[PDB]
RNA sequence: ACAACAAGAAGACGCGCAUCA
RNA sequence: GACGCGCAUCAUA
């Protein structure tokens, strides 16, 4: 997510499994978070799919309902063969927008 | 001191104020962490910490603090680690996930941050203690620090822990190392397998039950690990595991059987069945237990043991089944909710591999019970049975009872329960076209339970119909659902908003399978009735309308009039302010597919008339919205409005027609090579160094309209923008030079790098320092991409008295 | 910090690279291009009178230390 | 302003040359790599004519080709590794007569490149692995396998990077039913980029390191690391298991070396030189490429070097170790890039510059005239060339 | 100080050591033929009209998606392999349609509005012509 | 036991101006 | 450096 400078991607050599992407995030693309020409498949590392970690979206989690794709331009400029784009960062505002909320009910 | 009352100020700052205030305190807290010291520090957080009655806000602030100061003292915080330490560790072992997980990365940032020498040291003492809890902290701890580092810099401490021979805590102490170390790890501990069985295999014959009973849990722990390799590390394991299944009895034969369940599926075909007779041998007799968590343990050995595949059908068919239907299906397996989700799994599986029609031969009779625990059991294995093996395999005689079944649980609930139209949905799209001759049933069933009871289950049944049309549309049948579609449409009108969005959706659905031409009600009776739907505040009805209109817009639009058109069109400007991205979303679509029918004139000047809201959410909108119409539309028929409205002296509209230009240029992609010289000018002029936001968005349009047009063959305008981009580079702002950065790398691909290099080589090895890291930074950025075509391109240097700069195997000549 | 891209790969270079550690990446890198490629192999090859595994085993010589001894 | 590209006349330079059952039929067939097109072609014993029988353009460059099979399999399927930052496994289908992708994975950039593997590319001879690498600093191997479908399947690559390495070759060592074995010719530069005296430089020997591809454990990890006395330029494989001792040959200036590891000590026997050579002594004299025959009885082993002279190198072994090697005088031919020694007695010679041969294997050179070679001579050989008598000429491309 | 512009850019593969332009065959137009270093000899053909041109231009971006290459390398990536493209049509691409599966071969057909025996003969005229 | 979820509302930034030491 | 105000960016949720 471009939005989030703090995110970091995991960065790993890139196995055979396939990305997943919940109902909140469908069309969205993993890099640029675009909307236009899906172009090639998501492959993510094993370390990313292990156990519980199996099936779950690529950028916030939840369960997967879709594949993950890459746009044209993303494409174009060979940023998909660079890793899993797997975030594996927690991210410091869901956390702290958990924690505002707890309190409040 | 002095010092101490500042940073008291400051800590009171961040414990309770406003945001703004703690992050101003926070980020002055950072930039002076050196100066302010660590020693007073550390003793003056400490004590708040240590306190009893902290709520979670501050203490989550402390600790975000914590980690903010940690890393800037790289070797200062090493005599503060027992201290830090011994207030730090109870924070692992809460309920709560969030705080267990930030826990476990601040101490694997301490334990990197530290040496290990000396936080070994410092843990050495707590080996020993006679509290249960200090040890499983002192356990995680060792997990989360063997972690960091790595685990061959821990690995000899395992052996000295493991071998103490005083007391039998430091072997237990060690044994809960590893199987945490095998938890936390993963997938990682692969490499470093045989020396930790080699290390843990000992233990499995001591005279203590509390030792064998911890490593037979480690030792599953390990196998769930490395799940399909690391049968060679374990086969000398194996027999010492076999002599103590007979022994042992109580909780360590429910360890001992979850360990041989685990490494069950690790084995081949025939061990795996030469073993897992055995293991059924004492399995048959064994499920017949008075605990719960026994019959959760022999479930999960079934359900690991049935996914093996060397165990063969018939095997399966013969013995398993005849005890596990007489014995785990009972009204007290159903009334547990662990058992529950273990027995549903259990079964699933088990269908999945020896059968549908006999799985579920013997559990349709089971619809009929009164409770409704067991009924929603017995729903949730069905339905989840035909969401993977479908329904080819079931006989009429067995159809027929599921349908009866079925029907007798929708008919009656106690509450609102989604399972029951979840497994409906899903039995009947399994079953397909095969269940024409009950639709009648279905049809009275949904209208009865519409028709009463007040509004509790009418939103059920719309989900129903909703989710049945399609199947009902396959059956060859139309006079009815337009039957159902003229009752919901009187009954459109209700106070309930969740009823309400739900009987839209059902009529959305209905609009979908069914052609629009032969609906029952005409067309043109809807949208006026459907208008004051708009104008609620209520999510899932503006959601359920907003489909509806574009579906209607998007498919009958020769019947629709212009003139109501206007009334959506003002409804829906207003419909943008909506919080969900769908919405807008849908909004922003079903804009151009109106437009797309209607001529763009009065659409167009209602959008640009709406681009001063000083709202940052609905100009943005109102932005993808002119750019969508544009796409849809002819792009030369929308241009000169949008270039006209740029004279406007207002910086918001020249923001949005930039915008609307960048995301135009994006849609249309290879459609721009035509109109590139038409916003040349525009381009020219808002380059100009006049404000930072102009000169991003004027990036942004560059960026896209240079990856658009690739291919083509039209670098002579596209030279001629580079000349102003290139200017704008040297900004502080990190928006504007991510937006520079960005139309550098996708001009790079449409100019080609002989030119980006041209102009990096001015100042490579300029005398500054600033301008050599960006210059630098984007060298870099040429270089990773298109390395090989650098090659050509690269200028002669000639060499010095002492070095060949010289590259002489491109000057031969033929 | 997105910057992975670039410390992670090899060759790229920052404000302390010397003029001597460009050159001799540049001239690895066009040796590396020359080897790969079998038109300038042949090219090479055929401006000298060699064969081609001469002249890709003096190339996997010159990629030890090109540019003479550092300074 | 607009053109138009046609083409007449295609490229016939002849770069990789493989062969063997890809048709899966009882008959061999050679599949040549042009730069940039991949060609099929099968020779006709009968009438002894070489005739193409498909022609492909991949758009790209072919920096490397190789042919396996599974174990137990009757089919071959061609590994190609191109610029491209992908590897693809082809399957030729006689019946559509078009080539197959069977899979497709992506390990990095594309583009000639230095850090990015495609340019050494080895195969396990029994067929249960692959191995690609790079110029330098990156390796990558990966697992094939079958499942009950009877079709090709493959794994996630295994990462065996090591920095500051240049490698010169990769071959793959010949095991019976054990862990896959991997021999390249490491070389270390780190040292010779931070002395200034210039010593560093020389005295730097390369080793030479062998991977073990641990299936249970599923790492790959470095076993040993031999240094040797002078440089070398490629490996040959050594048949082994049941069929000759595992081990790999060595080809340097004047000098082949067999080494193994383990008890095996190292053999080392000089190349025999021409009569009354008018070229300058200075002048070394190195192996351009080398063939392999693995007949059933006994196996022996072809190898050319820069003057066209080919000859014949058979080892002696003992149940476990190897005694001497003997080299002998063959033929003379052209210079050529690769040698396909095919089923009764075919030989193919590519040219780099010029036609191409065929050569049919008339006699082998039992008890004849001339006298043999060995490393057991101590203390340097001559030998006179003399006309073919050998090999006879049959086509010509 | 007058600099001169480049109306033309292309990547052949294979290194280029002969440029003439002249008539290969009696009673044809003329075109420039070129020899290269491997063995290969081609020729640039222009145009005779626009209609033509956009044909062809169409039957390539079909091809370039509908037909990837062999190795998995892209096309238009390969052919930009160190300065971009510029009004050249790649014929070697456009002659890979008889290879083609038949129901994909109809497919480009009537995405095209037209057949596959009409387009054959419009891709063999041009070659014809000029050779 | 290592186990991810519900809408009283929040995350990263910047440019300008008033007062005081 | 401290107490404040206004404007504006990221199809931010
Ligand atoms: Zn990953
Ligand atoms: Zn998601
Ligand atoms: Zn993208």
């Amino acid at each position: 997510a471009k939005h989030h400078p703090d995110l970091i991607f995991c960065r790993k050599q890139a196995g055979v499994a396939i990305g997943r992407l919940c109902e909140k995030c469908d069309g969205k693309c993993v890099i640029c978070d675009s909307y236009v020409r899906p172009c090639t498949l998501v492959r993510i590392c094993d370390e990313c799919n292990y156990g519980s970690y199996q099936g779950r979206c690529v950028i916030c989690g939840g369960p997967g309902v879709s594949d993950a794709y890459y746009c044209k331009e993303c494409t174009i400029q060979e940023k998909d063969r660079d890793g899993c784009p797997k975030i594996v960062n927690l991210g410091s505002s869901k956390t702290d927008l958990f924690y505002e909320r707890k309190k409040y009910g | 001191e002095q010092k101490e009352r500042k940073i008291m100020k400051l800590l009171l700052k961040i414990k309770n104020g406003t945001p703004p205030m703690r992050k101003a305190a926070l980020r002055q807290i950072t930039d002076k962490a050196r100066e302010f010291g660590a020693g007073p520090l550390f003793n003056q957080i400490l004590p708040l910490l240590m306190s009893p009655t902290l709520e979670d806000q501050e203490r989550h602030l402390l600790v975000k603090v914590i980690d903010r100061i940690l890393y800037k003292l790289d070797d200062l915080v090493r005599p503060y680690v027992h201290k830090i330490l011994v207030v730090i560790e109870p924070l692992l072992i809460d309920e709560d996930y969030y705080a267990r997980v930030e826990g476990r990365e601040i101490i694997s940032n301490l334990a990197k941050a530290a040496g290990l020498a000396t936080m070994i040291s410092t843990m050495r003492p707590d080996i020993d203690n006679m509290d249960e809890y200090v040890r499983n902290t002192t356990a995680r701890a060792f997990a989360v620090v063997a972690s960091a580092l790595g685990i061959p810099s821990l690995l000899p401490f395992l052996k000295a822990v493991c071998k103490s021979k005083k007391s039998w805590q430091a072997r237990h102490t060690g044994i809960k190392i590893v199987q945490q170390i095998a938890i936390l790890m993963g997938c990682a501990i692969l490499p470093h397998l045989r020396s930790l069985v080699e290390i843990i295999e000992h233990g499995l014959v001591d005279e203590q039950q509390k030792v064998r009973t911890i490593s037979a849990l480690a030792i599953a722990a390990l196998a769930e690990a490395a799940t399909p390799y690391g049968i060679e590390s374990f086969d000398s394991v194996l027999k010492p595991l076999w002599k103590g299944i007979r022994q042992h009895r109580g909780k360590g034969l429910a360890a001992f059987l979850k360990a041989i369940g685990y490494l069950i599926p690790l084995m081949d075909a025939e061990y795996a069945n030469y073993y897992t007779r055995e293991v059924m041998l004492i399995l048959i007799r064994e499920f017949q237990s008075p605990d719960e968590e026994m019959k959760k343990i022999v479930l999960k050995v079934v359900k690991q043991c049935c996914g093996t595949d060397g165990v063969e059908a018939n095997y399966i068919k013969t013995e398993i089944l005849p005890p596990f239907f007489k014995h785990f299906w009972q009204h007290r397996m159903a009334l547990d909710r662990r058992n529950y989700r273990q027995l549903v799994d259990t079964t699933v599986e088990l269908a999945n591999k020896v059968g549908a029609a006999e799985i579920i031969s013997r559990i349709v009779d089971d619809l009929k019970d009164e409770a409704e625990q067991y009924r929603k059991m017995v729903m949730e294995t069905i339905e989840k049975i035909m969401g993977n093996l479908g329904a080819a395999d079931i006989d009429h005689k067995l159809e027929e009872q599921l349908i009866d079944g079925i029907l007798y649980a929708f008919q009656e609930q106690t509450t609102e329960d989604s399972v029951m139209l979840n497994g409906f949905g899903t039995v009947v799209n399994a079953l397909g076209k095969r269940v024409k001759p009950y639709l009648p049933q279905i049809c009275g069933t949904v209208l009865w339970r519409l028709n009463n009871k007040s509004a509790k289950v009418r939103q059920q049944a719309a989900d129903l119909i909703s989710r049945t049309a399609v199947v009902m549309k396959t059956c060859q049948e139309e006079k009815l659902m337009g039957h159902l579609g003229v009752v919901l449409y009187e009954y459109l009108g209700e106070e309930y908003p969740e009823v309400l969005g739900s009987i839209l959706g059902a009529l959305k659905a209905i609009v979908n399978v069914i052609g629009m031409h032969k609906m029952t009600p005409p067309i043109k009776d809807l949208l006026p009735r459907l208008t004051p739907i708009l104008k609620n505040r209520h999510e899932k009805v503006q959601e359920n309308c907003i489909d509806l209109v574009g579906r209607i817009a998007d498919r009958g639009a020769e019947y629709v009039s212009a003139r109501e058109w206007m009334r959506i069109c003002f409804e829906l400007l207003e419909l943008l302010k909506a919080h969900k991205k769908a919405i807008r979303r849908a909004t922003v679509n079903t804009f151009g597919y109106i437009a797309k029918a209607i001529g763009p004139h009065d659409v167009l000047a209602t959008l640009l008339n709406n681009l001063k809201v000083q709202e940052r959410q609905n100009r943005v909108c109102t932005t993808v919205a002119i750019a969508i119409v544009a796409e849809t539309c002819s792009p030369f028929t929308v241009l000169p409005a949008l270039m006209n409205e740029y004279r406007v002296p207002e910086l918001n509209v020249q923001n949005g027609v930039l915008k609307s230009l960048s995301f135009l240029f994006e849609y249309i992609g290879e459609m721009g090579k035509d109109y590139i010289y038409a916003v040349t000018p525009l381009l020219e002029d808002a380059l100009m160094d006049r404000d930072l936001v102009h000169r991003q968005t004027a990036s942004a349009v560059v960026q896209h309209m240079s990856l658009g047009v690739y291919g083509f063959g039209c670098e002579d305008s596209l030279n001629h923008l580079l000349n102003y981009v290139w200017p704008n580079v040297f900004e502080t702002s990190p928006h504007v030079i991510q937006a520079v950065m960005g139309a550098l790398e996708g001009l790079r691909v449409a100019i080609g790098p002989c030119r980006m290099l041209q102009y990096c080589l001015q100042g490579l090895f300029h005398p500054a320092r600033k301008v050599r890291d960006v210059y630098w930074k984007i060298y870099n950025s040429i270089y990773i991409g298109s390395q090989d075509a650098l090659i050509a391109h690269y200028p002669r240097i000639y060499n010095d008295d002492k070095n060949t700069y010289i590259r002489y195997e491109l000057d031969y000549i033929l | 910090q997105l910057e992975h891209l670039q410390s992670k790969y090899i060759g790229t270079g920052h404000a302390d690279t010397t003029k001597w550690e460009w050159l001799v990446n540049q001239h690895r890198d066009s040796y590396c291009s020359y080897m790969g490629h079998f038109d300038l192999l042949n090219y090479f090859a055929i401006a000298e009178n060699e064969s081609k595994a001469r002249v890709r085993f003096n190339l996997m010589e010159k990629m030890l230390q090109p540019c003479g001894p550092p300074a | 302003m607009f053109l138009y590209n046609l083409t007449l006349q295609r490229a016939t330079g002849i770069s990789f040359a493989i062969h063997g059952n890809f048709s899966g039929t009882k008959q061999q067939e050679i599949v040549v790599s042009r730069g940039k097109i991949l060609e099929l072609l099968r020779p006709d014993p009968n009438t002894g004519k070489v005739h193409t029988l498909l022609t492909v353009e991949v758009f790209g460059v072919i920096r490397s080709l190789m042919a396996f099979r599974l174990t137990g399999g009757t089919k071959d399927y061609i590994v190609v590794g191109s610029d491209s930052g992908r590897i693809v496994i082809l399957e030729y289908q006689p019946s559509k007569n078009m080539f197959e992708k069977i899979h497709q994975e992506t390990f990095g950039k594309s583009g000639c490149r230095r850090i990015v593997p495609g340019q050494f590319l080895a195969v396990d001879p029994k067929g249960r692995a692959v191995m690609i690498s790079a110029i330098e600093k990156q390796k990558l191997v990966y697992i094939l396998n079958r499942d009950a479908a009877a079709r090709l399947t493959i794994s996630s690559p295994l990462e065996a990077h090591k920095a500051n390495t240049l490698v010169y070759h990769v071959v793959g060592v010949d095991v019976g039913f054990e862990n896959p074995m991997f021999a390249c010719l490491e070389m270390d530069y780190e040292e010779a980029d931070n002395d200034p005296t210039g010593e560093a430089a020389a005295n730097t020997q390369q080793t030479l390191t062998f991977y073990e591809l641990d299936l249970g454990l599923n790492h790959v990890v470095r076993k040993y690391s031999e240094p040797l006395e002078e440089h070398g330029n490629f490996l040959i494989t050594v048949p082994g298991g049941s069929d000759g001792p595992s081990g790999v040959l060595i080809c340097s200036e004047n000098y082949i070396t067999y080494k193994n590891f383990g008890d095996q000590p190292d053999i080392r026997c000089p190349i025999p030189r021409r009569r009354n050579d008018l070229d300058d002594p200075e002048r070394g004299m190195i192996f351009v490429c080398s063939a392999t025959h693995k007949t059933k009885s006994m196996f022996f082993f072809l190898a050319q070097t820069e003057q066209g002279d080919i000859f014949k190198i058979t080892l002696e072994t003992d149940e476990d170790m190897v005694t001497e090697i003997r080299l002998k005088y063959f033929d003379t031919v052209p210079v050529a890039a690769a040698m396909c020694v095919l089923k009764t007695g075919f030989l193919f010679v590519a040219s780099e510059f010029g036609n191409h041969y065929l050569y049919q294997i008339a006699h082998l050179g039992d008890d004849d005239e001339e006298p043999e070679f060995s490393s057991a001579m101590p203390l340097t050989f001559f030998f006179q060339p003399r006309p073919l008598k050998n090999l006879v000429l049959v086509d010509e491309l | 100080s007058q600099k001169a512009e480049v109306i033309m850019n292309y990547h052949v593969g294979e290194t280029v050591l002969s440029l003439q332009k002249t008539t290969l065959i009696p009673g044809g137009s003329e075109s420039l033929v070129y020899t290269t270093l491997s063995g290969g000899i081609g020729i640039l053909v222009p145009f005779t009209s626009h209609e033509d041109h956009d044909f062809f231009q169409h039957v390539e971006m079909h091809l370039r998606s509908e037909h990837p290459p062999l190795c998995g390398r892209d096309h238009l990536s390969f052919r930009s392999y160190y300065f971009p493209v510029k009004n050249v049509i790649d014929g070697d691409l456009c002659e890979q349609f008889n290879s083609m599966e038949p129901n994909k071969q109809k497919n480009v057909s009537e995405e095209l509005d037209r057949t596959p025996p009409e387009v054959s003969k419009k891709l063999e005229d041009i070659r014809t012509r000029y050779a």
